[PDB]
């Protein structure tokens, strides 16, 4: 299939970037 | 914080002087350190832009010539400057 | 047979293993000429192995399968060798040492200073002390019956 | 900022008030021991929780105590 | 300037142990005092502050050390002569190993006396001494009996001597600070001399008696040494310049002297060492040299130099005042003499080490391959060791003997003044070594790994050339001729002249080329070096002061922490830097020596056929395999590994039973290192409490062992243990094959 | 000498003698029945 | 006597030193007239020259190490790596900038010059500051990294 090609990248190089910068944004934050 | 070497450019003719006199005499079968190294500059720009081999003799003579040659200018400029300290 | 073991003496594979280890003494003794030490030497190591054998042969021992004598030490009688009587021997001797440290502990122990005769021992009453647990049995059990063994 | 207590046991030597890096302890009066002293701790804003003061205290166990909790820059050390 | 018996002679002292110090002296309340007994024994400046008392102290001591080296040079002597197969190895060198050690037959350990050659049964030895003793013209039994004796003479008379400088005349301050007399003696007198002595011994002794042996003559038909002396025809018939006499040396007509005095360069082909004649003139130069040079510094005469002067002279315009006051701090202080000469003397055995492997000095040294890495390994240790001290004492210097009120100077006050960005820009240094050398080799697993031999850093894909050091070899290669007219060959076989020396079938010295493996491990030593040089330098600069602990000279140079406070101070005492520095300078000679093992295996030593062809140990995988770490796991410590592990049963047991003893002692020291004292006092209590049951409570109070002894015991056995097995490894590797 | 007697009676110096004689006695009575793996009597 | 290391600014409390590598003409002349240290420029101007010198740059050691450095594709594969990193980059600093500086608060860099005159601080310390200083330099980054890839490989120039 071509599935693999496309869900790999997904979880190894987008979502891991996403998260990141979204919890550090979060630890970072304050009020 | 300016000027901090004392710029007194005399010292660089004088050093470049007293190394070329020395440095003239033939005193190397027949020839001169200078005169093996501008005869090395010489051969080697035969080849441009390709540089000098591994197994050339320019690095030595370039490295023999520009160790006295420094020598000479820091010592020049220690002797001029420390003329009025002392 | 304890646990399908078989008598040295009976073994073919013990004497393989004799075999194998005089051959093995015996191809260095060629090297040398037969008046020199060394060849003495090889000799007596000869000699001394086959008496080691002969004696583990009289014994009584039991092989495996590899040729290798094995210990009994569940408490049969035809090994009380292997196992018993070494432990009472050692048990007798270890008794001794311990009683002797702990007279030697205690009758130093109301001194002005008691550490003092500890990093420079006192000999005449050490050597007095050192006989008296020749017997160290009887004075410990009389000892534990009297209830001054343990502190109170 | 760490809590540092002191106890009835204290005899007054002032040991303790001597051996402290940042000025934390002080001496004041009291009755109750021979010295007519007890140790007191106003300025515990200032420990760096060293334990030198626990160290030079001679009662069997410690007329002083402190116990390590919050940290905040002064109880860090930092000089960044 | 002596005084006459200050202190007296008697054995009261021995019956009251600690008596140096007022605190040991009191008495055992617990075991932490037998410790602290051992660990202060040599502190002679804790014990008094009057220099006089320290100076004369520490004199007498090197008596002792002197003495205790005489005892084991007249052990070494005997030993061989008695002990030994030294005349049978000396018939026949390259067939019989040389052994000088016997065993009795006790528990059936008779079977380390394997067979060696000569009709004799010993160990072999590693040590040289045979060689040694070639040089030396000695052939019988009776020469080396002579020799033990003379120094078991020699260790009584610096006995006496130790004794009788501290309990009948013992020298004042003043003779001890006078550094300029010492100076030109130790240089004129006792290296000038010495010299000039043994190139005496060289040219009368050692030159005919090698000329002799080198002919095939046999040992006991060759003649005894004094003949050569009472009889001058003997040696003009082996050098007829000898007939002239010394006529030639006081005319300057010295050129008649070149039959034994030459500057060949090069190899004997007979014996494959260096040429006698030319080590008679490097001695006799360096005697001269020396001699010269003791004449340099000033005494009672006027004429010469004063060190205060040379160094009050010395100041530019970026440090101020320069070495003015550093005569006063080297003339005081024992500390900072003993850090330089540590540091110095671990440099010059590094040194050493190095070049007594390319440049082979002894007859029948090359093609001994098992002599060769165990001097080369003995030697690295000893100078590693030696450099970690240096730093330990500048450490103490810095923390008792600083002083700037009385002992001010300029150039020490200024390096204090900028540590931070010193010590920045070395952390800088080694994350860029580290990130850019250990880095290279993980690159070349994964690409190997993942089936791309294409793009690894080797010597077929991506080439990394060390041709600074390859231009290097071409001109040293070159200099005889062009740069060194005199020269008839190069001062060594490895910088590539082409020619090759075999000596008994064996190859003794060739070229070595370098190529991409050689380069990642250069970079990988200067890795290690420039880590532990940080971790030495940190220790030093930061002992007297700091942004976390201002006050850290009060505490002293060995304190364990200061508490759980500032987030916590464990490990902040110059002595904690020494203790972490030594793991370091392990990790970096372990590197060192394991790459000159697989280097010398791969690319040197091997036996020659009569075609001319070379069979190298291993074949030449060094290039290829060491690119990698699974390369070093595999070609290295895998295979090389079988002779230590197969050798039950042999001669060489003594060394795998060695290799398990060691590789126990190095596991054991991790319970020290990775544990606390607060658990073993706590469970220390408990076992008390059994032993006050039963009456057999010590008056003596057990204690557990201090945080600084902890530290002490599990970094003294983590070297032990990995030094050991390293040492049984390589002998069982290298005696087999 | 009492001073020497004193030094002689030190922990360190008895070990040494103690374990020196020890280690002789053992070594003999290996010497003169060696490889003992049952006690036969 | 003449001596050329001083304390910073003539204070001996500051923990720094005025040397030849710090306060020499030449040193400071050149730090001076660099994108990140004109104060009173806009900020988008300065992160767009910034953008330009670092995304020219990134194309080489990508084209020339990269897994396809010895086939046909190796000039596009690394002009994409380029171009990616930069993205990283951008995000990256809009990221800082997100977390650092709070809307409507003044500007946080020093107002003195070393000579003690009073000068206008920085605007590039403040969120606009620095959203425009982002969005500048990951213009200039793309523009940097297309000019690299268009000069190698659509012009034959005789490189190397
Ligand atoms: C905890 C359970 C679990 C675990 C350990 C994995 C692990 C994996 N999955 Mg996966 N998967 C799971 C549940 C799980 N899956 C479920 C419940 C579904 C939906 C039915 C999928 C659908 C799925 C697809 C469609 C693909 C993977 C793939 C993969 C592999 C690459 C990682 C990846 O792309 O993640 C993707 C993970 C998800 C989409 C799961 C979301 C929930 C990895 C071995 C890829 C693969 O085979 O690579 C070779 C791939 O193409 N997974
Ligand atoms: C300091 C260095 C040194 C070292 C490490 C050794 C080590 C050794 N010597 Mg030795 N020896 C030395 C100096 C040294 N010696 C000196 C200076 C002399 C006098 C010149 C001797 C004279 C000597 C003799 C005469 C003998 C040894 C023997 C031995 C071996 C057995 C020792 C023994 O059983 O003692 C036991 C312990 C005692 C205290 C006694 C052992 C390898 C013996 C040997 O090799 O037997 C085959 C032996 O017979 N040595
Ligand atoms: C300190 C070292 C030393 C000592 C004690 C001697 C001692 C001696 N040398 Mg001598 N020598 C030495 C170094 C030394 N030499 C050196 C370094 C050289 C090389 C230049 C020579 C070259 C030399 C020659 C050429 C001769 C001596 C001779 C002699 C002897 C007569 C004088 C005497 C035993 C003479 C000799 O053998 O007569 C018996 C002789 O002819 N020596
Ligand atoms: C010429 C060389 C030299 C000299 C004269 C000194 C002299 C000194 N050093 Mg020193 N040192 C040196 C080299 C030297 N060092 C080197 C090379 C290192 C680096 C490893 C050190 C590291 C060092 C440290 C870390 C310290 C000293 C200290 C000292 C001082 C006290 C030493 C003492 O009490 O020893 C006591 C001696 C011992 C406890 C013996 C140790 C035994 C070793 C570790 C194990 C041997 C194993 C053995 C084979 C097993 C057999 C055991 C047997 C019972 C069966 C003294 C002035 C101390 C000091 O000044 O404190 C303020 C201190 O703390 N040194
Ligand atoms: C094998 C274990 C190990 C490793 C890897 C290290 C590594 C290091 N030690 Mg170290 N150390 C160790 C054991 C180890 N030590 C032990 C047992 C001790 C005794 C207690 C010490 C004592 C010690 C001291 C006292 C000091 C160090 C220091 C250092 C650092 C040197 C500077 C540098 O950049 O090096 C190079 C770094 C490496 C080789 C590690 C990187 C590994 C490769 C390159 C992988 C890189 C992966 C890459 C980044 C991508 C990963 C991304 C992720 C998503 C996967 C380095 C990180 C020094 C320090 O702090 O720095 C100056 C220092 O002063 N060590
Ligand atoms: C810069 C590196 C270098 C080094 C380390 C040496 C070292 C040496 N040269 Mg030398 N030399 C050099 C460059 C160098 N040379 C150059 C550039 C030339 C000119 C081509 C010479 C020409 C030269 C001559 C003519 C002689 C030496 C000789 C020597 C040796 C003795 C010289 C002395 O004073 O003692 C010594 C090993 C002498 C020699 O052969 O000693 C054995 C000698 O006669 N050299
Ligand atoms: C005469 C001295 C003596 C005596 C009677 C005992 C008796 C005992 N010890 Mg013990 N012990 C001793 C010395 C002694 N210990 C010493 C010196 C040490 C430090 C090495 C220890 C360390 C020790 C531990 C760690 C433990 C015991 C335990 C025990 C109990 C279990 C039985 C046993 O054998 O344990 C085994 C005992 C040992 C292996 C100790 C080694 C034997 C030493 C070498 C004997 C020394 C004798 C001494 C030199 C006497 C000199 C006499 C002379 C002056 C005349 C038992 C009550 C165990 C227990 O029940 O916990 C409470 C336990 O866990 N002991
Ligand atoms: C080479 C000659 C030689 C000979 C023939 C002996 C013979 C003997 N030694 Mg001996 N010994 C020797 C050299 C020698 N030794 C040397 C050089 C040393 C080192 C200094 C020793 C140290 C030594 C010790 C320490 C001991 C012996 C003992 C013994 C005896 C063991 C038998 C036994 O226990 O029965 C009982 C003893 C006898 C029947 C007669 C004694 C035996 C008679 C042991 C002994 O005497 O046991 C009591 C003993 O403990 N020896
Ligand atoms: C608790 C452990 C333990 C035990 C029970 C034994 C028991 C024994 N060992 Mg032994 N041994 C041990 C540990 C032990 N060993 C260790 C750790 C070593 C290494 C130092 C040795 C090294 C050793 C040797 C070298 C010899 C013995 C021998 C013997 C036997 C002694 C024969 C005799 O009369 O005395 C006996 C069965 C002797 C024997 O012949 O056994 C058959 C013998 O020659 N042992
Ligand atoms: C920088 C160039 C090397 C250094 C150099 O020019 O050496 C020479 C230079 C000037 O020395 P001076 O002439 O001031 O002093 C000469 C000394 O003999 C006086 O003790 O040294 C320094 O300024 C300190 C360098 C520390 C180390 C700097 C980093 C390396």
């Amino acid at each position: 299939n071509n599935l693999p090609s496309i869900f790999v990248p997904l979880v190894g190089l987008v979502f891991p970037a996403i998260a990141m910068a979204s919890l550090f944004l979060h630890i970072q934050k304050n009020k | 914080e300016r000027n901090w070497l004392r710029r007194d450019l005399n010292v660089v003719g004088f050093g470049l002087i007293g190394w070329l006199a020395p440095s003239s005499i033939p005193a190397i079968n027949g020839k001169s350190l200078t005169g093996l190294f501008f005869d090395s500059i010489g051969t080697e720009l035969a080849h441009f832009p390709t540089p000098p081999a591994l197994t050339s003799q320019f690095w030595l003579w370039l490295v023999t010539w520009h160790l006295g040659l420094f020598l000479c200018l820091t010592f020049g400029q220690i002797g001029f400057k420390g003329r009025t300290e002392d | 047979d304890i646990s399908g073991l078989t008598p040295c003496k009976d073994s073919k594979q013990f004497a393989k293993r004799e075999k194998q280890q005089i051959k093995k003494l015996e191809s260095s003794l060629k090297l040398y000429a037969p008046e020199s030490a060394p060849a003495l030497a090889l000799n007596a190591q000869i000699e001394k192995t086959k008496r080691r054998f002969d004696n583990y042969g009289k014994y009584g021992l039991l092989c495996g399968s590899d040729g290798l004598p094995h210990l009994i030490v569940n408490g049969d009688q035809r090994h009380w060798g292997e196992f018993i009587t070494p432990g009472i021997l050692f048990l007798y001797i270890a008794g001794w040492i311990g009683w002797v440290g702990r007279s030697y502990l205690i009758a130093i122990s109301g001194e002005k200073k008691p550490a003092m005769k500890e990093i420079i021992i006192d000999v005449p009453l050490a050597s007095r002390i050192i006989f008296r647990g020749f017997i160290w049995p009887v004075a410990a059990y009389r000892e534990f019956l009297n209830g001054d063994l343990i502190a109170k | 900022s760490h809590s540092v207590k002191i106890y009835d046991t204290c005899i007054g030597c002032t040991q303790c008030v001597r051996a402290c890096p940042t000025d934390v302890l002080e001496m004041i009066p009291w009755d109750g021991c021979k010295a007519k002293q007890i140790a007191s701790a106003p300025r515990t804003e200032d420990c760096v929780g060293c334990k030198r003061c626990e160290s030079a205290c001679p009662t069997d166990f410690l007329s002083v105590r402190v116990y390590l909790w919050h940290e905040t820059t002064r109880s860090m050390g930092l000089a960044y | 300037l002596v005084d006459r018996d200050p202190i007296k002679t008697s054995f009261e002292e021995w019956a009251k142990p600690g008596h140096f110090s007022r605190t040991i002296a009191k008495g055992p309340d617990t075991t932490t005092w037998i410790w602290n007994l051992h660990a202060d024994a040599h502190d002679f400046d804790s014990h008094t502050s009057d220099l006089e008392e320290i100076s004369r102290k520490v004199f007498s001591a090197h008596f002792g050390q002197l003495s205790i080296i005489f005892l084991w040079l007249s052990g070494m002597y005997f030993h061989g002569a008695r002990f030994s197969n030294y005349e049978a190895w000396l018939s026949d060198p390259t067939h019989i190993g040389p052994s000088a050690q016997v065993v009795w037959p006790i528990v059936g350990q008779e079977i380390l006396n394997g067979d060696v050659g000569g009709g004799f049964r010993g160990i072999q030895i590693t040590s040289g001494f045979f060689q040694i003793w070639r040089a030396s013209g000695i052939t019988s039994e009776l020469q080396l009996y002579c020799t033990a004796i003379g120094a078991l003479v020699f260790a009584a008379l610096m006995l006496f001597a130790g004794w009788f400088h501290y309990h009948k005349a013992a020298p004042k301050l003043a003779w001890f600070q006078d550094v300029e007399s010492m100076l030109n003696h130790h240089l004129a007198g006792l290296l000038g001399l010495g010299s000039l002595s043994w190139a005496g011994h060289q040219v009368h002794v050692s030159l005919p008696i090698n000329q002799f042996l080198n002919a095939g003559v046999d040992p006991k038909e060759i003649p005894l040494p004094h003949e050569f002396i009472l009889n001058r025809d003997l040696l003009a018939q082996l050098y007829p310049s000898f007939a002239e006499g010394a006529t030639p040396f006081f005319t300057l007509n010295w050129s008649k002297y070149s039959e034994f005095l030459t500057f060949r360069g090069g190899l004997d082909p007979v014996t494959g060492g260096l040429w006698l004649t030319d080590i008679a003139h490097h001695h006799l130069a360096i005697a001269i040299l020396f001699l010269i040079a003791g004449h340099m510094y000033r005494t009672n005469w006027g004429i010469g130099h004063g060190i205060k002067d040379i160094l009050e002279a010395h100041k530019g315009p970026f440090t101020g005042q320069g070495h003015k006051g550093l005569y006063e701090i080297l003339t005081t202080s024992w500390h900072a003499q003993l850090s330089l000469n540590l540091a110095m003397l671990g440099s010059l055995t590094i040194i050493v080490a190095h070049h007594m492997y390319s440049m082979p000095p002894y007859p029948y040294l090359a093609t001994d391959y098992a002599t060769q890495l165990s001097l080369f390994t003995h030697h690295m240790w000893i100078g590693g060791f030696l450099i970690v001290g240096a730093a330990a004492h500048a450490a103490i210097f810095m923390v008792r003997d600083y002083d700037p009120t009385n002992r001010y100077n300029d150039l020490l006050d200024r390096v204090l003044r900028h540590r931070d960005a010193i010590i920045s820009h070395l952390n800088w240094v080694c994350i860029f070594l580290g990130f850019h050398s250990f880095g290279l080799y993980i690159h070349n697993d994964t690409m190997s790994a993942l089936g791309r031999p294409q793009d690894m850093f080797s010597d077929t894909a991506i080439q990394l050339q060390p041709v600074f050091a390859q231009w290097i070899q071409n001109t040293h290669a070159l200099a005889p001729g062009v740069t060194a007219p005199g020269e008839t060959a190069s001062t060594s076989l490895t910088w590539g002249g082409g020619e090759l020396v075999a000596v008994g079938g064996k190859v003794a010295l060739l070229p070595i080329p370098l190529g991409t493996a050689d380069f990642l491990v250069h970079h990988i030593h200067a890795f290690t070096i420039h880590v532990t040089v940080l971790i030495l330098l940190k220790g030093v600069l930061f002992a007297r002061s700091s942004r976390l602990i201002p006050d850290k000279a009060n505490l002293g140079f060995r304190f364990p922490c200061d508490g759980p406070g500032r987030g916590g101070t464990c490990q902040v005492s110059a002595w904690d830097h020494v203790f972490l520095g030594l793991f370091w300078m392990y990790n970096a000679i372990s590197v060192v020596i394991f790459h000159f093992s697989w280097k010398m295996q791969s690319d040197v030593w091997g036996s020659i056929s009569d075609q001319g062809v070379v069979t190298h140990i291993t074949g030449g995988n060094f290039a290829q395999s060491s690119i990698t770490i699974n390369g070093w796991l595999r070609d290295f410590l895998w295979a090389q590994a079988s002779q230590v592990i197969q050798s039950y049963g042999s001669s060489l047991s003594a060394y795998g039973l060695f290799f398990l003893g060691a590789h126990f002692v190095w596991a054991f020291s991790l319970m020290f290192l990775f544990s606390g004292r607060g658990y073993w006092q706590e469970l220390i209590e408990s076992i008390v409490w059994a032993h006050n049951k039963l009456k057999v409570a010590p008056a003596t109070q057990p204690r557990a062992l201090s945080i600084i002894q902890g530290r002490a015991v599990g970094v003294t056995h983590y070297l032990l243990g990995g030094i050991a097995t390293t040492w049984a490894f390589f002998l069982a590797r290298i005696i087999a094959v | 000498m009492r001073d020497l007697k004193t030094y002689l009676s030190v922990a360190p110096v008895l070990s040494t003698l103690w374990f020196g004689s020890l280690a002789g006695l053992l070594i003999e009575i290996n010497r003169l029945f060696p490889d003992a793996l049952t006690f036969p009597f | 006597t003449f001596q050329v290391v001083q304390p910073i600014n003539g204070d001996p409390f500051i923990g720094s030193l005025e040397t030849p590598v710090t306060s020499s003409p030449l040193i400071a002349w050149y730090l001076s007239n660099l994108p990140g240290y004109r104060t009173a420029v806009n900020p988008l101007l300065r992160g767009v020259e910034v953008g330009l010198a670092h995304g020219f740059f990134l194309v080489g050691p990508f084209v020339k190490a990269g897994p396809l450095r010895n086939t046909a594709y190796a000039g596009s594969a690394g002009s994409l790596a380029a171009a990616g990193l930069v993205v990283i980059l951008s995000m990256c600093l809009t990221i800082y900038g997100i977390s650092s500086f709070k809307e409507g608060e003044p500007s946080i860099a020093p107002s003195l010059t070393l000579t003690g005159r009073k000068k206008q601080p920085d605007q590039l310390q403040t969120a606009d500051g620095w959203a425009k200083f982002t969005g500048g330099f990951f213009f200039g980054g793309i523009s940097g990294v297309t000019w690299a890839y268009f000069l190698l490989y659509v012009l034959d120039l005789p490189y190397f």
